[PDB]
C-alpha cells in the first residue's frame, strides 16, 4: 500500500460528492485550510469581564472609603 | 507562519544562548529530550514525529564551549552537526577571527543557515549573539554578518552585543576589537542592541540584591528581555510588535542604529510580595537610570524614540496614561523633533520563570528599548581609550601578523570618528 | 436588498472589525455558526445588506479581511464569531507591512492588490447592485494604511459611482503608538481626500476618555474600545437594515454632510453611554439622548467642537420615539447654540428615525458631525510632519522602495490646503 | 441502445480507467462483485451503454485492457473494482514497451495487435449498436502512446462510421515525467489528427493546481488525480446513460465542437470542485457554477483560455436546473468577455441539461472547450522536438525497430500544420 | 514474468556480490537456508518444493573469495555449480582473463547461463558486476560481455562497475587494465554505471560519520542502489520505471552510454531522529557533489539525462516541487537540446535496512542515475595515466608474453580518445 493509507483519505469521493458533513467532526485529512494552527493563546485582561453595559468589579460601584 | 533564526557566535554568544535555549524550551513547554508531553514555529521545527528541533547554531572556533552543550543535559536537544566547532580559537585577534581562522569555518557555516531557511516557510529576522570584546565574536561576528547581507537581502538582523564595560574589563585589547568589530557591525547590522555588563552587574546588585552576581545570573535576564522581543511572534495580544517594527520605529537613520534595553520587574521572590507591580510604577522604573544594560547617562543625551514592549495582564488604558506621565517629567527630554516619541505594545502572557532563577515570577513586564543620544558616551570612551592605544602602536604586531594591514585600524577610528560626529550633529536643536 | 461590502486591513481593521461582525450578527440572530435563532421575523427581510445565503441555512458574511502579517487573521479565526467568514476571503501576506507606508504601498501591497480586487470583484457582482463599500482602518499604522488606502483607490478607479464609508483610526494628540504615526496619517489623508467619500475620523484618546469618565470603566481594553466603534457601524446603517419612520441610507447622509467635496471628515458620537451604576438612575428619553449627543466629551475624536462650527450635523436616531421629540430637540440645540452653528447654512441638523433599536435598548441615536472643529487635529497632525520632514528623520525607510521625497511635499501641501480650507469656511 | 465500447492503454491510462470503472460503477450501483445494489431504478434502464449482463445477474464492463508489461495488469487487479472486467479481456505483453514508440507501434505491438483486433471485434460484435470508441491512454509513454495508436488506425478502418473518444494526458510544462516526451508526443499526435474523431487533451499539472489551488489538498496522490478525469467522462456520456431535458450524445457534440476536421483537440473542466473547509460555505447555483466553469484554472489543459479565443465551447450540464438559467449564464459569460470569444462563429457555446445529477452533488457541470488557446501545447511540444531531432538525440534507438527518420521530419511538419491553422484563425 | 540474471565477474563483483543477495533475501523474507517461513520471481527462483535459489553465477579465476561463499552462512542459498572457480588468479593481467585462463573458464561460464537464460520465460537484462582494475574483471569480464552479445542478442547490460579513484588507489597497474576494459564495455554493455572508492570513502566519513571505513561498509550501499534500481520489476509504484525502460531513457548516442549513482538519504541512527527528512530536503541532496558515488564535480559538465527512483512514502506531487525547484537552481545545468531533462519513478516500497548496516531505516529514498558530460573528467584523468607509463613501455612484458600483442594498447588508447571527444561535442552548445 501507498502513502494515501498512510495519511487516512482514501478515495476523495467525499470531496467530490460534497456529503462531508457526514463525517465526524474533526476530520482534517489533507485540508490546508483546517491543519492550520498558530499564534497562540493567552487570556490576559478578558478575565472575569464582559462589554454588556451598553446593552443594559468595574466602575463608580468598585469605589471604597472609611468604615461606618 | 513566523520564523526567526538565531545564531549564537563566540563565548558570551553561546553561554547566553545557553541561557537563552532555556527559557525557550520553558515558555512552550518542551522537555530537554526534545519532545513535548502550535506556538513553539518561531523557533522550532517539529522533527517528524513527536521531536523538536532548536532553529539555532552554536559556532566557535574553541571546542571548549561548545561541547559543554554536547556533554550537557541538552545534548540530545540540538542537532549533533548544528553545533559547529574548531580546532583552535581566535585568542582575542580580531583579525584571526576575520583573516586567517575564521575563513575555514565560515564556508560551512553558511551551508546549515541555508539548510535552516530552507527548512523555513517565510523568515521573518536573524538573531546575532556576541561581544565585540573578544575574537570570535569580533572576528567571527564580522565575517558572519557581512556574509549573511550578500545572501539573506533586505532580512531584518538583530545584532545583541556586549560592549566593553568601562570601568572594568576582561581582556586588553578590548578597545581594540570592540572599534574593529563597530567598524563592520555599523554597516550591516539592521538593528544593534547594546549591552553592557557594569550595568547589568549593578542591576543585580541593587534591585536583585545579589552581591556576588557570576555569567549564569547575568545571562538569564539578558535571555527574558530578548524572549521579550520576541514574545509578539510567539503569543498573540492588543498590540503585536513583530521583527520588522523596530527597524522602522527606532533606526531614524541608516546610521543611528545603537539602542539601549530595559527590563522594569527585576524584582526577586521575597521582594515580590511586598512590591506591587503596576504599570505605573514599571514605567516609571523602565526609564530610571539604574535600570539600562549599558553604562550611559540617559539626562546627558535625548531619547530618540522609545519601544515599550509589554508582557502579561496590561489594559490598553495604562500604557496611555503612563506614556503621557512620562513625558511630562521634565528630568527626561526628548529631541526636540520627535513629539511623537513612542511606540507601544502589549503581549497577553506573563514571562516564565527558570526553576533556581533569580527572577521572580511577575504577572507583568516591560521591554524598554530606546533610542537615545546618549550612545556617543559610551563610543567615545572607546574611542578615546582606542586613540591612546593607538598612539605609539601597543599590541598592533600580533593583529598585522596575521594578515591585517596597519591601515585598517585608522580607517576604523575615521568611521568612530563619523559616528562621534553623527549623535552630537543629529542631537542637536 | 441594498448590499455593503466590508474590508478590514491590518492589525486595527481586523480587531475592530472582528467586534463590528460580532454585533451585528447578535443583532441579526446568528449564531457562531451561521444559522438563525431570532426571536422575531424583522431581522431577516435585510440580511443580503451584510451576508450571503448558504446551503442548510448558513449565512456568509460579506466580509474580505485582509493584511500583511499573518498573525492578525489567526486572532480572529481563533474568536468568537470567527467562523462565518468565507476562506476563500481569508486573503493574506506573511513579511508583514512593519508599519512602513510605502512598503505597505509598493513592494508587498503590489502583489497582494491583485488578489484581494479577485475576491472583491467576486463579491460585486454576486449581489445585485452595490449600495456602497465600507472599509475600516487606522490612519497612523502601514499594513491599513498603506494597503488600504491603495484598495481604496483601485476600487474608486473600477467602481466610481459605488460609495466609500471608510472608518479610520487617527493617530493619538497625547501619546504615539507608533513612532511613524505623522508620516503615515500624512500620506494616508492624501489618498483618502480624493478616492474616499466618506471618512469617519475617530481617535482613540477620544474612545479612552468616554471609557474612563462618561462609562467610569476601570479597566478599558481593546475589547471595550473596539465595541463603540463597533456600536456606531451598526448605527451607520441602522436604516439600510431596518424599516424606519424616517430612512437613511448612505447616500442620504452623503449629500446631506458633505457642503464641498474636498470637506468630507467627521467626528463621531455614540448616544447612550452610561455606567453601569448609573442605569437605574438615568431616564432615556429622547431630551436627554440629544444633551448626551452634543457635548464635547461624547465625540470619539480627539478634536474639541467648541472652537470651531459645525458645518453639517447628522443624528441618526434608533428606536420607538415620536417624530417631533427628535425634532424640537434640534431646534433646541440651533437656537441656544447658535454661535458654534454656521449662519451660511440654515437648519445644520438633519435627522433620522429608525423603527428597530439594537439589543438591549429601548432608544439609542448616534451622531455624525461635520465641523471645521475637526482642522485642530489636522493641523497637528501637519505640525509633526513639518518638524520630522526638514530633518528628515525617520525617512530612509520610506524612500527604500522608490517613493521620493517629492510626495511628502505634495502630503503636506494637500494636509496644508484642507488644514486652510477648514479655516477659510470658519471665517 | 448507443453502446460504447472502452479500451484502456498503457500504465497511465489503465490506471485512469481502473479510476473510470471505480466511479461510473459507483454511480451505476454496481458493487466490487458485480451483482447490483443501487437504491434507485434510473440506473437500470441504460447499463448496456458501459456494461454487458451475465449469466447471474453478473455485470461485467466493456472494458478491454491492453498492455506490453504485467506490471500495469496487477496494479489495476489488486485494488477495488478490479475483478468486474473479464479474464479473457486481460490481454498483456511480457516483454515490455520500454517508453519506445517504435516498440510499441512496430516491433512489439504487431505481435499483439492482433490479438487484440479479436477482443474489439468480439465486443463490437456482441453490442447492438456501436456509438464510438472510447480510448484512455497518454502521449509522453510508449506503452498506450505507441501501441495505443496504432489500435486507433486499425479499429478505424474496419469501423470508419463511428466515433473516437482518445482521452490522452499530455506532458506538463513544469516538470517531466519521461525523458522521451517530445518524440512521443510528436509521433502520436500526428497518428491522432487522422483517425481520431475527436480527442480530450489533459495533463498532470493542471489536476496539480486543481487538486492544491481549489480543493486545498496538501497531497495529492495519482488517485485523486484519476478521480478529477474520471469525473470528466463521466460527464462526457451524460444524456447517454441517463433522460434528460435536453439531449447531447457524442456525435452532437462532435458535429457542434469540430468547425473543421482538424481541430478536434479539446480542454476539459469540471465545475464543482470545492475544498473540505469550504463546502458549507459555497453556495452552489447556477451562476456559481458558471462562474468556476470558465475560470482558468478550473482547466484541466495547461493551456491559459485567456490567451486564445473560444472557436466553440459545450455545456454538459447534471441535474435538477432551470433551462433558461443554465442559458443565460452563458449568455452572460459571451457578453461580458466578447474578446475572448470567436467573431466570425456567432453562438460559440452550447448547453445540454441532464436530470440526474452525479451521486451527492445535485448541480454539476462539464466543460468541453474547442479553443485555440492549446496551440501554446502543441508548440512546446514542436520547440522541445525540433531541439531535440537536430541533434538527433534519442533517436539510435527508435531507428532500430524500423522506423526511419523519414516518418519524424513528417511528424513535425503535421505537428506545424496543426499550430499552424490554429494561429491562421486568432486573426 | 519479469527476470533478471546477475554475472559477478572478480572479488569486487563477489564481495558486492556477497553485499546483494544479502540484502535481497531481507527484504523477501528469505532465509540464509532459502525457504520463506510472488514478488521473488525478478531474483530468485522457486526450486521444488518451498526453496528459492539466487539467479547468479559467481566466477572468478582465484577460489579464495568464492570458498568465503561456499562456507559461509550463504552455504545453502545458491546453488553449487553457479559458483565458478579456477585453478590460479588472473593476477591484475589482463592478458591472462581474456587470453590465456579464461579461456578455459568461459565456455563452462556460458553452460550454467544457459541453464538459467532458459528457466526465464521472460528475460529482462543482465547485471553484470566487475572492476576494471583487476585481471579478472577486466579480462574475464570482456571476455563474459563478449560471449553475451552474441548468444543474447539485443538484451539489457546492466553492468556495475568500479573504476579507479583519481588520487586513492590500490593498484598499480590499473591504468592499463581500466583503457584495455573499456574499449570491450564501450561498444558491449548498454546501461555501464561507474562506482568510485574513494567517493563512498566520503560519503562514509562525512555523512555515515564512520571515520574508518572498509570494504564491507562499502559494498552494502552500492547493494542500495541495486535494490533501488530493480524494485520497480519487484514491488508496485506509482510510475513504474523497468530495466529496459532505462536504456531506451538515458543513453542519447549508442556510444555515451556511462552513467553516476547517488543514494540521498545516507544518515546514521543518532542523526535521523533530528533530520527532518522531507522529500524536497533528500531530492536537494542527491544532486550535491557530496552524495555523488564517483569522484567528480557534476558542476563542471552538464547533466544531459537523470532519473529519479522515489523508493518509499512519496506522493507524485512532492516530486512534482522539487524537480521544479531543482531546475530553477543556477548551479544545476542541463544541456541545450535535452530541455525534458527528467525521469520520475516511485515505488511504494520503503529500502529494507540490514541489522550491522550503518543505515538506519529512512521512509523515503532517491536514487539518481545520472547521464553527465562530467564522466570525460573521469575518463581524461585515467586517459592522463595510462599516456605516462605507455611512453616509456611500462609493464608491457607481461601482457605480451600472456598471449595479447604489442599493438593492442594503442587503438585502446585511441578508443578511449575518440569517447573523450565524443563527450566533449554532445556537450557543445548548439
Ligand atoms: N553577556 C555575557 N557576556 C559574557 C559572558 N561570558 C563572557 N562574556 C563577555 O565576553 C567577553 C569576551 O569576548 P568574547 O567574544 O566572548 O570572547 P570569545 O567568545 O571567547 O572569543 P575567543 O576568545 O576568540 O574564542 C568578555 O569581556 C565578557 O565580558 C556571558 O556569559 N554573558
Ligand atoms: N567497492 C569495492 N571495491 C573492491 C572490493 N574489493 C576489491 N575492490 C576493487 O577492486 C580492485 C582490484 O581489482 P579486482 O577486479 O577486484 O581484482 P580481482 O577481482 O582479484 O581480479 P584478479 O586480481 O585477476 O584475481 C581494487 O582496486 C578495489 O578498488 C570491494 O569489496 N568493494
Ligand atoms: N480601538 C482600537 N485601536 C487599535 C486596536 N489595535 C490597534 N489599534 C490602533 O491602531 C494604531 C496603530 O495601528 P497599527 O497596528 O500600527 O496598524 P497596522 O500595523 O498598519 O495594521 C494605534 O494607535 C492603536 O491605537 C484595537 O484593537 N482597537
Ligand atoms: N493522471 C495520471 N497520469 C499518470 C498515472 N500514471 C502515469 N501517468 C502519466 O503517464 C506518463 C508516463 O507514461 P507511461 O505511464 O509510462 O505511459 P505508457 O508507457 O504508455 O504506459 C506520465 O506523464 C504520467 O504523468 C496516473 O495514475 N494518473
Ligand atoms: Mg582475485
Amino acid at each position: 500500500p501507498g502513502p494515501e493509507q498512510r495519511r487516512g483519505r482514501q478515495d476523495l469521493f467525499d470531496v467530490v460528492q460534497h456529503t462531508v458533513h457526514l463525517k465526524p467532526q474533526g476530520y482534517t485529512g489533507g485540508d490546508q485550510w483546517l491543519e492550520h494552527k498558530g499564534k497562540g493563546n493567552a487570556p490576559g485582561p478578558e478575565q472575569r469581564r464582559g462589554r454588556r453595559d451598553l446593552a443594559d468589579g468595574d466602575a463608580w460601584l468598585d469605589a471604597k472609603g472609611k468604615r461606618r | 507562519m513566523r520564523e526567526v533564526i538565531s545564531i549564537h557566535i563566540g563565548q558570551a554568544g553561546i553561554q547566553v544562548g545557553n541561557a537563552c535555549w532555556e527559557l525557550y524550551c520553558l515558555e512552550h513547554g518542551i522537555q530537554p529530550d526534545g519532545q513535548m508531553p502550535d506556538a513553539f514555529n518561531t523557533f522550532f521545527s517539529e522533527t517528524g514525529a513527536g521531536k523538536h528541533v532548536p532553529r539555532c547554531i552554536f559556532l566557535d572556533l574553541e571546542p571548549t564551549v561548545v561541547d559543554e552543550v554536547r556533554t550537557g543535559t541538552y545534548r540530545q536537544l540540538f542537532h549533533p552537526e548544528q553545533l559547529i566547532s574548531g580546532k583552535e580559537d581566535a585568542a582575542n585577534n580580531f583579525a584571526r577571527g576575520h583573516y586567517t581562522i575564521g575563513k575555514e569555518i565560515v564556508d560551512l557555516a553558511l551551508d546549515r543557515i541555508r539548510k535552516l531557511a530552507d527548512n523555513c516557510t517565510g523568515l521573518q529576522g536573524f538573531l546575532v549573539f556576541n561581544a565585540v570584546g573578544g575574537g570570535t565574536g569580533s572576528g567571527l561576528g564580522s565575517l558572519l554578518l557581512e556574509r549573511l547581507s550578500v545572501d539573506y537581502g533586505k532580512k531584518s538582523k538583530l545584532g545583541f552585543t556586549v560592549y566593553p564595560s568601562p570601568q572594568v574589563s576582561t581582556a586588553v585589547v578590548e578597545p581594540y576589537n570592540s572599534v574593529l568589530s563597530t567598524h563592520s557591525l555599523l554597516e550591516h547590522t539592521d538593528v544593534a542592541v547594546m549591552l553592557d555588563n557594569e550595568a547589568i552587574y549593578d542591576i543585580c546588585r541593587r534591585s536583585l540584591d545579589i552581591e556576588r552576581p557570576t555569567y549564569t545570573n547575568l545571562n538569564r535576564l539578558i535571555a527574558q528581555v530578548i524572549s521579550s522581543l520576541t514574545a509578539s511572534l510567539r503569543f498573540d495580544g492588543a498590540l503585536n510588535v513583530d521583527i520588522t517594527e523596530f527597524q522602522t520605529n527606532l533606526v531614524p537613520y541608516p546610521r543611528i542604529h545603537f539602542m539601549l534595553s530595559s527590563y522594569a520587574p527585576i524584582i526577586s521572590a521575597e521582594k515580590a510580595y511586598h512590591e506591587q507591580l503596576s504599570v505605573a510604577e514599571i514605567t516609571n522604573a523602565a526609564f530610571e537610570p539604574a535600570s539600562m544594560m549599558v553604562k550611559c547617562d540617559p539626562r546627558h543625551g535625548k531619547y530618540m524614540a522609545c519601544c515599550l514592549m509589554y508582557r502579561g495582564d496590561v489594559v490598553p488604558k495604562d500604557v496611555n496614561a503612563s506614556v503621557a506621565t512620562i513625558k511630562t517629567k521634565r528630568t527626561i527630554q526628548f529631541v526636540d523633533w520627535c513629539p511623537t516619541g513612542f511606540k507601544c505594545g502589549i503581549n497577553y502572557q506573563p514571562p516564565t520563570v527558570v526553576p533556581g532563577g533569580d527572577l521572580a515570577k511577575v504577572q507583568r513586564a516591560v521591554c524598554m528599548i530606546s533610542n537615545s543620544t546618549a550612545i556617543g558616551e559610551i563610543f567615545s570612551r572607546l574611542d578615546h581609550k582606542f586613540d591612546l592605544m593607538y598612539a605609539k602602536r601597543a599590541f598592533v604586531h600580533w593583529y598585522v601578523g596575521e594578515g591585517m594591514e596597519e591601515g585598517e585600524f585608522s580607517e576604523a577610528r575615521e568611521d568612530l570618528a563619523a559616528l562621534e560626529k553623527d549623535f552630537e550633529e543629529v542631537g542637536a536643536e | 436588498m441594498r448590499e455593503i461590502v466590508h474590508i478590514q486591513g491590518g492589525q486595527c481593521g481586523n480587531q475592530i472589525g472582528a467586534k463590528f461582525w460580532e454585533v451585528v450578527s447578535d443583532e441579526h440572530g446568528i449564531d457562531p455558526t451561521g444559522t438563525y435563532h431570532g426571536d422575531s421575523d424583522l431581522q431577516l427581510e435585510r440580511i443580503n445588506v451584510y451576508f450571503n445565503e448558504a446551503t442548510g441555512g448558513r449565512y456568509v458574511p460579506r466580509a474580505i479581511l485582509m493584511d500583511l502579517e499573518p498573525g492578525t487573521m489567526d486572532s480572529v479565526r481563533s474568536g468568537p464569531y470567527g467562523q462565518i467568514f468565507r476562506p476563500d476571503n481569508f486573503v493574506f501576506g506573511q513579511t508583514g507591512a512593519g508599519n512602513n507606508w510605502a512598503k505597505g504601498h509598493y513592494t508587498e501591497g503590489a502583489e497582494l492588490i491583485d488578489s484581494v480586487l479577485d475576491v472583491v470583484r467576486k463579491e460585486a457582482e454576486s449581489c445585485d447592485c452595490l449600495q456602497g463599500f465600507q472599509v475600516c482602518h487606522s490612519l497612523g499604522g502601514g499594513t491599513g494604511s498603506g494597503m488600504g488606502t491603495l484598495l481604496i483607490s483601485k476600487i474608486r478607479e473600477e467602481y466610481p459611482d459605488r460609495m466609500m464609508l471608510t472608518f479610520s483610526v487617527v493617530p493619538s494628540p497625547k501619546v504615539s503608538d507608533t513612532v511613524v504615526e505623522p508620516y503615515n496619517a500624512t500620506l494616508s489623508v492624501h489618498q483618502l481626500v480624493e478616492n474616499a467619500d466618506e471618512c469617519m475620523v475617530l481617535d482613540n484618546e477620544a474612545l479612552y476618555d468616554i471609557c474612563f469618565r462618561t462609562l467610569k470603566l476601570t479597566t478599558p481594553t481593546f475589547g471595550d474600545l473596539n465595541h463603540l466603534i463597533s456600536a456606531v457601524m451598526s448605527g451607520i446603517t441602522c436604516c439600510l437594515r431596518f424599516p424606519g419612520q424616517l430612512n437613511a441610507d448612505l447616500r442620504k447622509l452623503a449629500v446631506n454632510l458633505i457642503p464641498f467635496p474636498r470637506l468630507h471628515f467627521f467626528m463621531v458620537g455614540f448616544t447612550p453611554l452610561t455606567s453601569r451604576g448609573s442605569q437605574q438612575y438615568r431616564a432615556l428619553t429622547v431630551p436627554e439622548l440629544t444633551q448626551q449627543m452634543w457635548d464635547a466629551k461624547n465625540m470619539m475624536c480627539a478634536a474639541d467642537p467648541r472652537h470651531g462650527r459645525y458645518l453639517t450635523a447628522s443624528a441618526l436616531f434608533r428606536g420607538r420615539m415620536s417624530t417631533k421629540e427628535v425634532d424640537e430637540q434640534m431646534l433646541n440645540v440651533q437656537n441656544k447654540n447658535s454661535s458654534y452653528f454656521v449662519e451660511w447654512i440654515p437648519n445644520n441638523v438633519k435627522s433620522s428615525v429608525c423603527d428597530i433599536p439594537p439589543k438591549g435598548l429601548k432608544m439609542s441615536a448616534t451622531f455624525i458631525g461635520n465641523s471645521t472643529a475637526i482642522q485642530e487635529m489636522f493641523k497637528r497632525v501637519s505640525e509633526q510632519f513639518t518638524a520630522m520632514f526638514r530633518r528628515k528623520a525617520f525617512l530612509h525607510w520610506y524612500t527604500g522602495e522608490g517613493m521620493d521625497e517629492m510626495e511628502f511635499t505634495e502630503a503636506e501641501s494637500n494636509m496644508n490646503d484642507l488644514v486652510s480650507e477648514y479655516q477659510q469656511y470658519q471665517d
